[PDB]
RNA sequence: AGGGGAGUGAAAUAGAACCUGAAACCGUAUGCGUACAAGCAGUGGGAGCCUACUUGUUAGGUGACUGCGUACCUUUUGUAU
């Protein structure tokens, strides 16, 4: 059993079980959030195929954790013209784990 | 009060050829040639975060190409189908059903040919 | 304004002297002025005009292959002169008259609000002695204290010389950086009232 | 009201700029001098 | 000449060219890569192997194959030049 679900403006295929990253949301750590956006649901060989939204379908998730990714740093230079700049950054993220998938 | 140099001197090119761990030659162990090294590297990858992006809808596509001539069509012809019926599951999606759940991907393609379209 | 005396009763002292504005960046002129006029500038380096030979060209300027040098003393050589070479000066500023004593009227007022001044009659130690000064002062139950007197007497000064955090001072000699730096004040009615007819 | 606690008013000190320190500092390499010219050499002064 | 022990010392990798003892430069040992492959030597992707341990959505080393990519400074209308 797995879905595709809207979170953090991209498209993620999730199933039953797992752990991933998404965007930040606005929800403490281990509340309960639910995605009504759902593309596609499959069970085996019963496939729903979402139009916009499949209808009635939904997941239930919780939040593990927040956090940030690793710095990436960024280098401007244009040579022989005399600049330069740098700057640094950690994208934020949140942890949530899949704890239900119905059509 | 005279100030000396050597301390703050030794920790700032520290910095710099530790960044260029891994190179060839020179690039690892001469300050002047690693300093070049490293600048250089950040331009790269300040520019090839934007080719990625360029270069994975790339291979999707070329992916979802191959999966829908299987099915009897082309990928031109299934994205105005998709847009058509109402569907809207990326294209990195699609790419992945195409390889994996292929039994799910022949629903989508054959629900696009009943567009239509 | 009253200000308490440890045996007496209050002795109203002018408002303006004890009691006015604490105007921060005047007192921090006037102990920055202060500090800066108690360096003396006694150091110097060599120029390139003063660092002894180098009086002809190490090499013809053209054909032998080397950089153009014109005296071996250079800033840029080893053994040459400092470029902008030190000469003793002074670090004396300017402060008004008028501007160092409203610092004092600002430092005096600040000490009454915080509960660091002390107020006292007459302090007076007979035949110079430290391990008796140290007695007295415990009375008033003090360790870093500055003693501020209309007169310094000769055996108050014999006395705590050698006392570490005790000093003993002048009204009109006692400087805005003591009025800061010491625990506490000790101030004797005599020596309010001469501060009165200075600040105003 | 202690010797590391007093301060002047903002606006009333500043820093004093250095030419010829880096590229960060605005005033590297040339020294707001522009190119070459009179106006950019040692004693490079136009009378009065 | 220089060394291997033994003694002195709190400490001889404080042993007389003797406190600390960096970098260029030169070696030995182990892991992985490398003899059909063309270019500023990197980066995006990425297999396999080796080690460690919380036994694989982990950490470290290597980088087959592949897209893109002609150093820095100065002086110039303009430089991979
Ligand atoms: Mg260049
Ligand atoms: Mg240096
Ligand atoms: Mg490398
Ligand atoms: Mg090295
Ligand atoms: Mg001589
Ligand atoms: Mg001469
Ligand atoms: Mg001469
Ligand atoms: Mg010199
Ligand atoms: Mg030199
Ligand atoms: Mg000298
Ligand atoms: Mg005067
Ligand atoms: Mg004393
Ligand atoms: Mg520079
Ligand atoms: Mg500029
Ligand atoms: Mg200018
Ligand atoms: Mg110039
Ligand atoms: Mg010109
Ligand atoms: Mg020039
Ligand atoms: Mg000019
Ligand atoms: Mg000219
Ligand atoms: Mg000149
Ligand atoms: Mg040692
Ligand atoms: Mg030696
Ligand atoms: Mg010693
Ligand atoms: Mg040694
Ligand atoms: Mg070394
Ligand atoms: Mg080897
Ligand atoms: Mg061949
Ligand atoms: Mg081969
Ligand atoms: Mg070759
Ligand atoms: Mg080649
Ligand atoms: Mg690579
Ligand atoms: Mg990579
Ligand atoms: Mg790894
Ligand atoms: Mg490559
Ligand atoms: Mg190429
Ligand atoms: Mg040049
Ligand atoms: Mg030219
Ligand atoms: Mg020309
Ligand atoms: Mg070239
Ligand atoms: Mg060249
Ligand atoms: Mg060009």
């Amino acid at each position: 059993m797995y879905a595709v679900i809207v979170t953090g403006g991209k498209q993620h295929k999730v199933t039953e079980g797992e752990f991933l990253k998404v965007e930040k949301l606005d929800v403490a750590t281990g509340e309960a959030i639910d995605f009504d956006r759902v593309l596609l649901v499959a069970n085996g060989e019963d496939v729903k195929i979402g139009l916009p939204v499949v209808e009635g379908a939904k997941v239930t998730a919780e939040v593990v954790s927040h956090g940030r990714h690793d710095k990436v740093r960024i280098i401007k230079f244009r040579r022989r013209k005399h600049h330069m700049k740098r700057q640094g950054h950690r994208q934020w993220f949140t942890e949530i784990k899949i704890t239900g998938i119905q059509a | 009060a005279r100030v000396k140099r050597g301390v703050i001197a030794r920790r700032r090119h520290k910095k710099i050829l530790k960044l260029a761990k891994g190179y060839y030659g020179a690039r690892s162990r001469v300050f002047r040639v690693a300093k070049q090294a490293v600048i250089k590297a950040g331009q790269y990858a300040y520019r090839d975060r934007r080719q990625r992006k360029r270069q994975f809808r790339a291979l999707w596509i070329a992916r979802i190409n191959a999966g829908a001539r299987q099915n009897g069509l082309s990928y031109s012809r299934l994205i105005a189908g998709l847009k058509k019926a109402a569907i809207e599951i990326d294209r990195k999606v699609l790419a992945d059903l195409a390889v994996n759940e292929k039994a799910a991907f022949t629903a989508i393609v054959e629900k696009a040919k009943a567009s239509l379209a | 304004m009253q200000l308490n005396v440890n045996g007496a009763q209050a002795i109203e002292v002018s408002e303006r002297t004890f009691g006015g504005e604490f105007n921060e960046t005047l007192v921090h002129q006037a102990v920055v002025a202060y500090m800066a006029g108690g360096r003396q500038g006694s150091k110097a380096q060599k120029t390139r005009s003063e660092v002894s030979g180098g009086g002809k060209k190490p090499w013809r300027q053209k054909g032998t292959g080397r950089a153009r040098a014109g005296t071996i003393r250079s800033p840029i050589w080893r053994g040459g002169g400092t470029t902008f070479a030190a000469k003793p000066r002074s670090h004396e500023q300017k402060l008004n008259k008028k501007m160092y004593r409203a610092a004092l009227r600002s430092i005096l007022a600040e000490l009454v609000r915080l509960d660091r001044l002390v107020v006292v009659a007459d302090f007076a130690v007979d035949a110079p002695k430290t391990k008796g000064l140290v007695a007295k002062l415990d009375t008033l139950g003090l360790k870093d204290v500055l003693i501020v007197t209309d007169g310094v007497d000769e055996n108050l000064y014999l006395a705590a010389r050698n006392l570490a955090h005790v000093d003993v001072r002048d009204v009109q000699g006692s400087d805005p950086v003591s009025l800061i730096a010491y625990d506490k004040v000790l101030v004797t009615v005599s020596a309010v009232k001469k501060f009165e007819e200075l600040l105003g | 009201m202690q010797l590391n606690d007093l301060r002047s008013a903002p606006g009333a000190r500043r820093e004093k700029h250095r030419p010829g320190r880096g590229i960060g500092s605005g005033l590297g390499k040339t020294g707001g001098r522009g190119h070459k010219g009179l106006t950019s050499r040692s004693g490079g002064k136009v009378a009065p």
